[PDB]
């Protein structure tokens, strides 16, 4: 059971350079590549004695994946998995999705096979990309779009980032977003939102680092990815594998938007003091505090529910917590879903980078469910891009690329009958 | 309450009274580390501060420490199980390969 | 029922910790029983 | 002599199946590394009904592994009692069903059964007279429920005569893992009454209230549920392997407990169960062990009798016990309360008497109460599927591989009518 | 006196064979476009070949070793110590 | 069995400051944490090796929170259980119930849940605030108000500090203490008053300390407040819980206020001078300058009593000494009360600070009880709030913050029905 990760965009690119940073300090793994079984869904054992990545990064500008390059890990990532075009499409879907695809996107697809022809038991591709930016968005969509020609049945696990909804570093994002969803709807398989604030929010409420980087947000978030594939790579009394997503969490096969949310995030010293147990970290990830999109599930109702478990975790407390939240009333599962919880139990402890901020901890939650909120986060997108395209601003940047109105208006709408589909079923 | 002279005698005997009975034998300074704490923590700042290197991308000056630290006392977690109140052991449910 | 659940550990941890208490408390006991039965000599018949 | 085959589906069958063949291996003395260290000829007589002599007193089980992902056949063959296994009878598929039932029994069934046929016609080919298959699987799972549903009824069809076990857990709202629970736990039933000859239903909400109740264990982890099923199975076929003073083969529980070929639904409660604390302050009578083996709170499974009645009933007793107190408990508890057993059957309780104990104990005992409260348990769970069907829950990933709307509509008849007529005899 | 310490070395790697020819892979990749490798770099690599030589006598391996015209312990020349190291491997 | 304390104010946390070195020294708790079953009622274990008490010091202005989070006691306290607003309330209650108190409750009242949470057999609670002050006074009542909703029936005993007749260090302070009582009355459920410049006379007369300072009284107050814990923490021939001062000792819905007093009170030398038995100490405990409210029993009459005794105590002696009280006629009981005693006894004896005042005693008494001179107290202070109310003096700082006139007229006519309630029942 192997699993290769392609990463799209200058933020996929630094989330693959924390995720692959907590892999090599998972199983112990140099930095040079080798080890001084369970490690083989991730790395091949090359020639001999040296681990080599099942990934591929690319992006256009070769500026970030040159740092990569230079960075601590040079030998740690195979050279041609690395791709890099020679100009960026500079916050611009048309200019990314007809200009510079067509030239990157036939290597990279003759690249990601000649990795899975080394795979023999692919569980499936999961992709990391910001929706905000350019390559990202437009080349992202037109890499998924030839992926699911290519392979279809396989599985393509996704880890987005949305633009949030006041801090922004960018203009027009909107426009990116909304054309890069239009895709993102229906080809990708299961798709988990990551927004910043709420990410800033939690490490500046538990963490509290007062002057956070990408790096802390990169950390956790990899954090996350690593507690989701534990299951595959570590052994638990209760596992669930890439599989298990997308049958027990979309009841409906375009409704794949997922909010994803971590607990303990606890720092050194607030270590020694909480005694950690597993009733309390059920109960701490689910308040809105402590989520990874900045969205209120009170507004919201649970489709269904993941509960990841790793570390000092027996069956029996994790089905006592999870049964008095079933009986609690703050929060309120949907009416067509009588049991809207699936767990999962793992025994590897989630390690620590030193450097990082979190501290030695004897269990962890990662929780991934679906709910409504969701369609709240695409309408509040969706206001702010019409907001723009009433006075049809920027509009020349992308028909000058080449692209006309006729995809504005049925992105547009589309959006619309997403918004329309989301209400009906949390009815 | 911290106790900082070293003899605790009386709580009323730090106090300046009138007399000289008393008066020789009141504490003006309490020096140590359990004060110098904010000291020694600020002046490290004020020394980073100090002495810093221009070029050092934020990327690659957070990794380098992480993996010389990792590097100094390698230790690989190994699969902690609980232990379960019996004589049965857990034997758990999976096995990676 | 996180009540329900802690309940069962003080009430466990309270029983095992009886037991060594009584097990402490049983020698001296015993030899307080000892000593007032030597006092009383059964007779001979 | 006459020959038990087992078979285990998916990972609560794997692991049940471990700690069941631990047990076994324990009560005949064989060792961890497959080698006869008994000191009784008893032990020796009765080891063909589960076992093969290879050869220098070799016995290997007489076992059918079957799952599809590699997790569970390792920590098979990792525990202790793990090198007993022969690797042929490791039938093993690669990809996965994973809470799918429908990927259990049309898409990985269609490559899979083959092979799991192939080695279990040869397991009951290579022996002489069998007296039926064991099946002990899960219903929640998918290559547990749905591919041990497809072997079921394979081999329903191709050896008719013979006997069938079953035990499946069924998924409770209180101890709920999976959320497809229903959609698996309805269709493996739809099927269970048509094929399988008897099924003994547990449930992990029971094992767990009687882990808090009557062991007072602080960590029930599910080795200790696995020892009590184990406990179970051992006593059910504990006369064909011991003699007795008065014997009960599988077939003649069968028919002393199922009075209409459709109601084949078991509950099942086991007795001595005593904490280490309070194993010094117990006596060991045939009234301590009946007064707590038909009390409610010690049933395997989510029904309390005490909202039934009691259709058939039997005991299972184990030990040199004598058959005038037996008799005359059993009497006892059928005069007493009156009103919990059926009317137009007298007699309600079969009972049988096996004269070897299980190690470590003096006089053991166990249930197996033909009732119609698990009619509860189908409502418990036929309310959850509607829930879901009326509305079309996950429904595609059901219709998109071969299966339809009407392999809902009548796994919800048969299981209505059911329940309808298990509600007929109460 | 850094020969010493470079002889101590040779005789650590000395055991744990696999771990000498191991050490000469790390200065070939690790190295810059340039055969320079930082002290940083240079400390990790003996660490992860799992040598432990004191922080002192790492300083002298690189004084004896440092590229021209650089700091005194900022860098190593990764081509003349591995050149010399070889001549103490064939030696031990 | 647990109970939790919660701490307002300035005079509240140097309370608890003693209260908790004094629980720390008694199960042998060093300050950083850890040991070198009966503690489970204070300090909770933490993982391996660790003990965080059951406690919230809070606090507008952070002086001298962080002074506790400088001192010694760092490791001790749970870092977030030390809650500190930014800055003070400043002598007004309206200031620190309505402008301040709004901000800082509710993250008080969330903490206090997860301490509940973590609890097991909560016995109730236990609050130290001063009524003089704003941030005790104010946000005091504003939390017990919100804790009586929450709650209710779990019992709140109140050890509360009021000012003294003639000694005192502010000036509206009798505007702060009746708007403070008067949601103290209907609140609290047990409520005991603590005066000052009745403890400056104790420590002047029997400790005959020349010059005392706060740590005196603080560090006495937490021997009092051990000693009635006692009974909890500690096996004993004859215990009681703390649900029975709630019954034992309220004859009314609202005639809960006792007078407090301790015994016996002896320094070091005066140890070796004096022979300690329970006849004398129980004497001692009776007459006023014995204490700890500056008051005359000798003008009311008591309506119940109750007595704490720990050390080597028989039931044979106390008996015969309540028997020769009774009988004496120099203090005179309530008619619709002849049973008026409450008997407690704990095993252990008090154990001593070092550079404390109090010497190892054998055998100690704490008593607690009821009188009317308590009504002749509220008269007291209420006479003196008339004096200032008459000419409006400081009410503009009230009314400036956002109340009005009517709390002013409605808190002074019912210490007006409280004087009435006194003196009928005193009948
Ligand atoms: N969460 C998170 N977001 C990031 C990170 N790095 C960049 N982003 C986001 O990426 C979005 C824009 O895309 P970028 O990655 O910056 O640039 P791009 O995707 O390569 O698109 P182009 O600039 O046109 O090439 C912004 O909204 C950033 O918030 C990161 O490390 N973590
Ligand atoms: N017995 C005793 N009383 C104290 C102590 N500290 C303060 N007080 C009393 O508290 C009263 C005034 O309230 P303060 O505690 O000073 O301040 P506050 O109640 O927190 O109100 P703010 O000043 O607004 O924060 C004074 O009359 C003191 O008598 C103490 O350590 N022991
Ligand atoms: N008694 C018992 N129940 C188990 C065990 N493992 C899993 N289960 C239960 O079985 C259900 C999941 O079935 P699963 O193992 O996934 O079936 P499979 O996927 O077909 O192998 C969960 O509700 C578990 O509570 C076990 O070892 N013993
Ligand atoms: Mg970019
Ligand atoms: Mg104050």
């Amino acid at each position: 059971r192997e699993v290769i990760s392609i990463h799209i965009g200058q933020a996929g690119i630094q989330v693959g350079n924390a995720c692959w940073e907590l892999y090599c300090l998972e199983h112990g793994i140099q930095p040079d590549g080798q080890m001084p079984d369970a490690f083989n869904t991730f790395f091949s054992e090359t020639g001999a004695g040296k681990h080599v990545p099942r990934c591929i990064f690319l992006d256009l500008e070769p500026t970030v994946v040159d740092e990569v390059r230079t960075g601590t890990y040079r030998q740690l990532f195979h050279p041609e998995q690395l791709i890099s075009g020679k100009e960026d499409a500079a916050n611009n879907f048309a200019r990314g999705h007809y200009t510079i695809g067509k030239e990157i996107v036939d290597l990279a697809l003759d690249r990601i096979r000649k990795l899975a022809d080394n795979c023999t038991g692919l569980q499936g591709f999961l992709v990391f990309n910001a929706v905000g930016g350019g390559t990202g968005s437009g080349l992202g969509s037109l890499l998924l779009e030839r992926l699911s020609v290519d392979y279809g049945k396989k599985s393509k696990l996704g880890f987005t980032v949305y633009p949030s909804p006041q801090v922004s570093t960018a203009v027009v994002e909107p426009y990116n977003s909304v054309l890069s969803t239009h895709s993102l709807l229906e080809h990708t398989d299961v798709a988990v939102m990551l927004d910043n604030e709420a990410i800033y929010d939690i490490c500046r409420r538990s963490l509290d680092i007062e002057r956070p980087t990408y790096t802390n947000l990169n950390r956790l978030i990899a954090q996350v990815i690593s507690s989701l594939t534990a299951s595959l790579r570590f052994d638990g009394a209760l596992n669930v594998d890439i599989t298990e997503f997308q049958t027990n969490l979309v009841p409906y096969p375009r409704i794949h938007f997922m909010l994803s949310s971590y607990a303990p995030i606890i720092s050194a010293e607030k270590a020694y003091h909480e005694q950690l147990s597993v009733a309390e970290i059920t109960n701490a990830a689910f308040e809105p505090a402590s989520m990874m999109v900045k969205c209120d599930p009170r507004h919201g109702k649970y489709m269904a529910c993941c509960l990841m478990y790793r570390g000092d975790v027996v069956p029996k407390d994790v089905n006592a917590s999870v049964a008095t939240i079933k009986t609690k009333r703050t929060i309120q599962f949907v009416d067509w879903c009588p049991t809207g919880f699936k767990c999962g139990i793992n025994y590897q402890p989630p390690t620590v980078v030193p450097g990082g901020d979190l501290a030695k901890v004897q269990r962890a939650v990662c929780m991934i469910s679906n709910s409504t909120a969701i369609g709240e986060i695409f309408s509040r997108l969706d206001h702010k891009f019409d907001l723009m395209y009433a006075k049809r601003a920027f509009v020349h940047w992308y028909v000058g690329e080449g692209m006309e109105e006729g995809e504005f208006s049925e992105a547009r709408e589309d959006l619309a009958a997403l918004e329309k589909d989301f209400e009906e079923v949390g009815a | 309450y911290g106790r900082a002279d070293g003899t605790d005698r009386r709580v009323q005997s730090y106090l300046w009274h009138g007399r000289k009975q008393v008066d020789y034998f009141v504490p003006h300074s309490t020096g140590g580390p359990s004060t110098l704490s904010l000291t020694a923590r600020k002046q490290q700042e004020w020394g980073t501060q100090g002495a810093t290197d221009a070029y050092l991308t934020t990327k690659m000056a957070a990794t380098q420490p992480a993996a010389l630290a990792t590097a100094e006392n390698p230790t690989r977690t190994q699969t902690l199980r609980p232990l379960g109140d019996s004589g049965l052991m857990p034997q758990p449910g999976q096995k990676p390969k | 029922i996180h009540m329900t659940d802690g309940i069962r550990r003080e009430t466990m941890k309270k029983e095992t910790l009886a037991r060594e208490r009584s097990l402490a408390a049983q020698s001296p006991y015993m030899a307080q029983v000892a000593t007032y039965r030597a006092r009383n000599p059964p007779l001979d018949h | 002599m006459r020959e038990i085959v087992h078979i285990q589906g998916g990972q609560c069958g794997n692991q049940i199946g471990a700690k069941f063949w631990e047990v076994v291996s324990d009560e005949h003395g064989i060792d961890p590394t497959g080698t006869y260290h008994g000191d009784s000829d008893l032990q020796l007589e009765r080891i063909n009904v589960y076992f093969n002599e290879a050869t220098g007193g070799r016995y290997v089980p007489r076992a059918i592994l079957m799952d599809l992902e590699p997790g569970t056949m390792d920590s098979v063959r990792s525990g202790p009692y793990g090198q007993i296994f022969r690797p042929d009878n490791f039938v093993f598929g690669q990809t996965g069903a994973g809470n799918n039932w429908a990927k259990g029994h049309y898409t990985e069934g269609a490559e899979l059964i083959d092979s799991v046929l192939d080695v279990v016609r040869k397991e009951a080919e290579s022996c002489d007279c069998l007296q039926g298959f064991q099946v002990c699987h899960s219903l929640g799972g998918g290559t547990g429920s749905g591919m041990g549903t497809l072997l079921i009824s394979k081999i329903r069809e191709e050896y008719p005569d013979r006997m069938m076990l079953t035990f499946s857990v069924v998924p409770s709202p209180k101890v709920s893992d999976t959320v497809v629970e229903p959609y698996n736990a309805t269709l493996s039933v739809h099927q269970l009454v048509e094929n399988a000859d008897e099924c003994m239903v547990l449930d992990n909400e029971a094992l767990y209230d009687i882990c808090f109740r009557t062991l007072k264990l602080t960590t029930p982890t599910f080795g200790d549920l696995n020892h009590l099923i184990s406990a179970v199975m051992s006593g059910i076929t504990c006369c064909l392997r011991f003699p007795g003073q008065l014997n009960a083969d599988l077939r003649k529980l069968a028919v002393n407990l199922i009075p209409f070929p459709r109601l084949h639904f078991f509950m099942v409660g086991f007795t001595p169960l005593t904490s280490r604390g309070s194993q010094q302050y117990r006596a060991l009578t045939v009234p301590e062990l009946t007064q707590q083996m038909w009390d409610a709170k010690n049933m395997m499974c989510a029904a309390d009798p005490r909202h039934g009645r009691y259709l058939t009933a039997s005991a299972l007793f184990r030990g040199r016990m004598s058959t005038k107190e037996v008799d005359e408990q059993m009497l006892n508890v059928q005069n007493k309360n009156s009103s919990y057993f059926v009317e137009w059957i007298p007699n309600n309780v079969k009972s049988s008497v096996c004269d070897i104990p299980p190690k470590g104990l003096k006089m053991s005992a166990t249930f197996i109460g033909n009732s119609t409260a698990i009619q509860e348990m189908f409502k418990r769970v036929s309310e959850q599927f509607t829930a879901m069907f009326r509305r079309k829950a996950f429904l595609h990933w059901y219709t998109g591989e071969g299966m339809d709307e009407m392999e809902f509509t009548e796994a919800e008849s048969n299981m209505n009518d059911l329940v309808s007529e298990y509600q007929q005899y109460q | 006196e850094a020969y010493s310490f470079l002889d101590g070395l040779v005789l650590e790697l000395a055991s744990r064979p696999g771990s000498l020819s191991l050490l000469e892979r790390k200065l070939v990749t690790l190295e810059n476009n340039q055969s320079l490798m930082s002290a940083e770099d240079f400390k990790l690599v003996l660490r992860q070949v799992g040598s432990q030589l004191p922080e002192d006598g790492i300083a002298a391996l690189l004084t004896r070793y440092a590229p021209a015209g650089s700091r005194p312990g900022t860098r190593l020349d990764a081509a003349a110590f591995r050149n010399d190291l070889r001549a103490a491997s064939t030696a031990a």
